[PDB]
């Protein structure tokens, strides 16, 4: 699964995206 | 504008600005086999080129790491886009799919700057890229369109 940590790491980013945009 | 066209028409604009003045043939083809009606220069790919690039600055090295790790352990280039996509997107966040979006802009700029990828691996990327985006199009539009998202909301 190189495909699943991808997967999350890229998840992770677009949690972080969401509330950067929130400021 | 579906988002194949437009993550199609972003991929485009971002080797017009980073590149040595060739499209690269499998961007030319997937133009030819899209059909792309949305041009780079249309002002809602400008201002999407804006948000995913500056995502891909705030994430620049966690985007080579993966990106290196993808495309170092695939041996079905296409099919594995498609896996990814499935493993983000599940159940839709604003946040992962621009994520998910400036992930393939930055995979095809690396994979169109380096003139010595194989055609191949660039081909199957960009297809399995394309393919895979289509499953946001039903998210995308219950928020009525790309260009609606970025002009507005």
């Amino acid at each position: 699964s190189t495909m699943g940590q991808v997967g999350r790491q890229l998840a992770i980013i677009g949690d972080d995206i969401n509330r950067r945009y929130d400021s | 504008y579906s988002t194949r066209e437009i993550l199609l028409a972003l991929c485009i604009r971002d080797s017009r600005v980073h590149g040595n003045g060739t499209l690269h043939p499998v961007l030319e083809l997937a133009a030819r086999e899209t059909p792309l009606r949305l041009s780079p220069e249309d002002t809602v790919v400008l201002r999407y080129h804006v948000l995913l690039e500056e995502i891909i600055e705030r994430n620049s090295e966690t985007f080579t790491e993966t990106w290196n790790r993808f495309i170092t352990h695939t041996e079905h280039v296409d099919l594995d886009f498609n896996s990814v996509f499935l493993e983000i997107f599940h159940r839709p966040s604003l946040g992962r799919a621009l994520a998910w979006m400036a992930w393939c802009m930055h995979a095809c700029r690396t994979l169109c700057c380096n003139q010595s990828t194989p055609y191949y691996v660039v081909d199957l990327s960009v297809r399995g890229m394309l393919e895979a985006s289509e499953g946001l199009d039903g998210w995308i539009h219950q928020q009525g369109g790309w260009s609606t998202l970025i002009e507005d909301n």
